[PDB]
């Protein structure tokens, strides 16, 4: 009876803290290898809100297992965006609040690039003036659209979970066609946003030069996930063509 | 499939 947005409210996790100490001198190595440290911990968080969720637990082990393994950076850049919205209108990437880049540390190599990326996602948070309730139930969604092309185990429960959470969304709309197209193709545009994420991700997993650092719980679902994206078996939920 | 994250959902 409380209603779902509200349940959605007090489930959203606490930011994580770094513990990043800019005492040190700034290095991309470094940096990198912070910015999967706290990526890893934040994906805890993220299981434990997934587990929270009405109805996710409704669902196969090897589908709560496939969709956490293939939205993970979609979950956590889409709320790095947000923190970037709100806690500095999206100039600035808020990883925490104990670490923001600023275009002083764009500036170091590897950095500008999917520094960018991932400010566009911030962007489209200021383009668009998404409110709290848009965030959440779109961020829910995120967690489900991305699916193996061979389909789930328990697609029949699945098919209702992502129904609930579209008319959520809904509610969230309205509570505040064009205001829904709008938010879906966001939705959709998330995959091109994420694949290259994704793919720099990929980049810095497996380059031996510059001895990036990942914590063994991201290691193990990156090294699960680079072969599925090798052979193309992974596809995206789109809403429109 | 990835063992940690596998086992942390089956708890
Ligand atoms: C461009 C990629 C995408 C980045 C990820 C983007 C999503 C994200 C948001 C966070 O708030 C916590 C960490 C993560 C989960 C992440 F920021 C770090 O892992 C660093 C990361 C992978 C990346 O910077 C690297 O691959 C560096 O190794």
């Amino acid at each position: 009876f409380p209603t779902l947005i509200s349940l959605l409210e007090v489930i959203e996790p606490e930011v994580l803290y770094s513990g990043y100490d800019s005492t040190l001198p700034d290095t991309s190595t470094r940096l990198m290898s912070t910015l999967n440290r706290l990526g890893g911990r934040q994906v805890v968080s993220a299981v434990k809100w997934a587990k929270a969720l009405p109805g996710f637990r409704n669902l196969h082990l090897d589908d709560q297992m496939t969709l956490l393994q293939y939205s993970w950076m979609s979950l956590m850049a889409f709320s790095l965006g947000w923190r970037s919205y709100k806690q500095s209108n999206g100039n600035m990437l808020c990883f925490a609040p104990d670490l923001v880049i600023n275009e002083e540390r764009m500036q170091l190599p590897y950095m500008y690039d999917q520094c960018q990326q991932m400010l566009k996602i911030s962007s489209e948070f200021v383009r668009l003036q998404v409110s709290y309730d848009e965030y959440l139930c779109m961020k829910v969604l995120l967690l489900l659209s991305t699916v193996p092309k061979d389909g789930l185990k328990s697609q029949a429960v699945f098919d209702e979970i992502r129904m609930t959470y579209i008319k959520e969304l809904g509610k969230a709309i309205v509570k505040r066609w064009q205001r829904f197209y709008q938010l879906t193709k966001l939705l959709d545009s998330m995959h091109e946003m994420v694949g290259g994420l994704l793919q720099f991700c990929f980049y810095t997993f497996v380059n031996k030069s510059l001895s990036v650092e990942f914590p063994e719980m991201l290691a193990e679902i990156i090294s699960n996930q680079l072969p599925k994206f090798k052979a193309g078996s992974v596809k995206p939920l789109l809403f429109h063509q | 499939r990835p063992a940690i994250l596998y086992a942390l959902l089956s708890s």
